[PDB]
């Protein structure tokens, strides 16, 4: 699988951005989709998970309630929505598959990535 | 208007099990009386069924030639005799009611525990090693289950997790305590165990 | 047998939203029953004859269904909601039931805090050793925990046990155990527990 | 001779009484109650368990919560031990109980607003609150619908209002035309 991110960009305080996420290799329809910031002054962060169609979508505590998952299993593409951003939210968005299709967290395909700066 | 079960019984494979069911609150023989067991962490499984008033019993296929459900009108009360115990046979059993529609009224259930294991008291050794560190005590190799475990003698309510017992491959449980308390704390921290069953008590400091 | 699958297996949401569970039935039945298991208690007649609620039910729940699909709706979720739900069939004999659609709390994914507990030296003078992985405080339930000892896997030798979810955070918790004869303990000199869940970037390991 | 009918009475859902009266009756005969549901999974009638005995002999029968189905026909049948079998519909039998913790919100001068809060689902309940003034003896109603909030927009602070509250098991949930008895009169 070679993910790849896009979208990222300066976006001003309590803006909107979108992320994509594009696999090609393998098919998502039966893998979670999971999304990881890295902040330049911090570690690797979990974002949010999007599971298969009708297993829910999980979230941080950070970004509950502003951000949101979606997930296009026709083009093989996961979204990540991000509404009212803050600086704090200023980081390095990679995008990993779990191989595990019981959920058990195997990342082990990883994206390139996109900086989103607030 | 209850179903009453008999208590939890502890069977040795090979053995029958015989669970009773009395009926208050209305008649017997006015009701449909359904057997339903249910293994520990899954779902419910249907045994058999009797109509009371008749004694005529439909019995699952798969307990066909094992179980026996009979009826008494006289004391309102109804049996489930389960013979040829295995260990596969540890479960709840639950006498359900079909009075107007459904399963109207259950029974607590009876957990039947089959196994060749005798009462053995439990082996607690001391489980220890962030801010905030984790202790605990692991009871292993008691027979049967429970085991009541408490912290401080109660002091401690907040951090303790302690887990379900897991059944070994020698038919003895084990279980663990934990506990999780601030590293600056290690104050004395003590895991008591009280299995009733063997009547032991053992205080371990971790 | 009508043999009834029952879906999701596990029902994440949170309180609030509305909750669907499907029922789908190798053959055509008649009706669908609806049963609530709260964790230590007897089942619970919710719905019967597809549509109609028992006795003492709040109107959040509804059924609906025909031949082999069907469906019971909450369209609120409650505290007292969160239970396993099951589906029973009663047009063919015997009667058979879902193997049960546990509703679970939705909380944000915590990343489980792993600690390692090495056997006691009561537990060697014994003749036995057991290695403890604790997860502490882990959301969602899923979690792998692997036993490297001197960096090799051990498969068998473990056995797992998981909480349920706790009341004040819906958390979880997990322990994995790993039993050794004192010889095969002393033969290895490194054990280590590595962990993977979904809220973890990398797997998390902890040796002694 | 025919047989006394069976007055069935759901109260707040929560126990059902039957009554007949056996007075009429030359020779005191304890009649016997069974009753049972249309199209139900038990094709066996159920017997009364629960009697009501009154000038020692059997007045009526009582049901617990358990045994009322509502939205479903409830066969009643009286039995001498001749016949009466009466078919019934708890949801339009259904008697609720009265109001409880009446309350009087002053929200303006003149405005009075009545708050009770009731033992049952609020939306299956449709209300009727009679006010009465020291000169208005007749008891005005007013019916309220399931919001249970009566707000008088004309009230005297001289005239002694007082304020009584029946609730009904209608239209929403059932058809019922027997009001619940009133509750306890609040004076402002």
């Amino acid at each position: 699988v070679q993910l790849q991110e896009s979208g990222g960009g300066l976006v001003q305080p309590g803006g909107s951005l979108r992320l994509s996420c594009a696999a090609s290799g393998r098919t998502i329809s039966r893998y979670a989709m999971s999304w990881f910031r890295q902040a330049p002054g911090k570690e690797r962060e979990f974002v949010a998970v999007a599971r298969r169609s009708g297993d829910g979508a999980f979230y941080a505590d950070s970004v509950q309630g502003r951000f949101t998952v979606s997930r296009d299993d026709a083009k093989n593409t996961v979204y990540l929505q991000m509404n009212s951003l803050k600086p704090e939210d200023t980081a390095v968005y990679y995008c990993a598959i779990d191989s595990d299709t019981f959920y058990s967290g195997s990342y082990d395909y990883w994206g390139q990535g996109t900086q989103v700066t607030v | 208007v209850q179903l009453v079960q008999s208590g939890a019984e502890v069977k040795k494979p090979g053995s029958s099990v015989k669970v009773s069911c009395k009926t208050s609150g209305f008649n017997i023989e006015d009701i449909y009386l359904h057997w339903v067991r249910q293994a520990p962490g899954q779902g419910l499984e249907w045994m058999g069924r009797i109509d009371p008033a008749n004694g005529k019993s439909n019995y699952d296929p798969k307990f066909q030639g094992r179980v026996t459900i009979t009826a008494d009108t006289s004391t309102s009360t109804a049996y489930m005799e389960l013979s040829s115990l295995r260990s596969e046979d540890t479960a709840v059993y639950y006498c359900a009611a079909l009075r107007f529609f459904g399963l109207d009224y259950w029974g607590q259930g009876t957990l039947v525990t089959v196994s060749s294991a005798s009462t053995k008291g439990p082996s607690v050794f001391p489980l220890a090693p962030e801010s905030t560190a984790a202790l605990g005590c692991l009871v292993k190799d008691y027979f049967p289950e429970p085991v009541t475990v408490s912290w401080n003698s109660g002091a401690l309510t907040s951090g303790v997790h302690t887990f379900p017992a897991v059944l070994q491959s020698s038919g003895l449980y084990s279980l663990s305590s934990v506990v999780t308390v601030p590293s600056s704390s290690l104050k004395t921290y003590t895991c008591n165990v009280d299995h009733k069953p063997s009547n032991t008590k053992v205080d371990k400091r971790v | 047998e009508i043999v009834l699958t029952q879906s999701p297996a596990t029902l994440s949401l949170s309180p609030g939203e509305r909750a669907t569970l499907s029922c789908r039935a190798t053959s055509s039945v008649s009706y669908m029953y609806w049963y609530q298991q709260k964790p230590g208690q007897a089942p619970e007649l919710l719905i019967y004859r597809t549509s109609n609620l028992a006795s003492g039910i709040p109107a959040r729940f509804s059924g609906s269904g025909s031949g082999t699909d069907y469906t019971l709706t909450i369209s609120s979720l409650e505290p007292e909601d969160f239970a396993v739900y099951y589906c029973q069939q009663w047009s063919s004999n015997p009667p058979t039931f879902g193997q049960g659609t546990k509703l679970e709390i939705k909380r944000t994914v915590a990343a489980p805090s792993v600690f390692i507990f090495p056997p006691s030296d009561e537990q060697l003078k014994s003749g036995t050793a057991s290695v403890v992985c604790l997860l502490n405080n882990f959301y969602p339930r899923e979690a792998k925990v692997q036993w490297k000892v001197d960096n090799a896997l051990q498969s068998g030798n473990s056995q797992e046990s998981v909480t349920e979810q706790d009341s004040k955070d819906s958390t979880y918790s997990l322990s994995s155990t790993l039993t050794l004869s004192k010889a095969d303990y002393e033969k290895h000199k490194v054990y280590a527990c590595e962990v993977t869940h979904q809220g973890l970037s990398s797997p998390v390991t902890k040796s002694f | 001779l025919p047989l006394p009918e069976v007055q069935c009475f759901v109260f707040n859902v929560e126990y059902m009484n039957c009554t007949w009266n056996s007075s009429s009756e030359p020779q005191p005969t304890n009649l016997t109650l069974h009753y049972w549901y249309k199209n139900s999974d038990n094709d066996k009638v159920q017997k009364c368990s629960h009697y009501l005995f009154s000038e020692e002999i059997t007045s009526g029968c009582q049901l617990q919560k358990k045994e009322i189905h509502l939205y479903q026909t409830f066969v009643v049948q009286l039995q001498d031990p001749r016949q009466a079998t009466q078919m019934l519909k708890l949801q339009n039998l259904v008697i609720p109980w009265a109001p409880e913790n009446l309350t009087l919100h002053k929200l303006s001068e003149s405005q009075l607003e009545l708050n009770w809060n009731n033992r049952f689902l609020n939306h299956c309940l449709e209300h009727l609150v009679q006010y009465r003034t020291d000169w208005d003896h007749s008891w005005t109603e007013q019916s309220v619908d399931y919001r249970h909030k009566f707000s008088l927009p004309s009230v005297d602070g001289q005239k002694r209002y007082t304020f009584r509250v029946r609730s009904r098991f209608n239209p929403l949930c059932g058809s019922a035309q027997h009001w619940s008895e009133w509750s306890h009169p609040i004076h402002w």
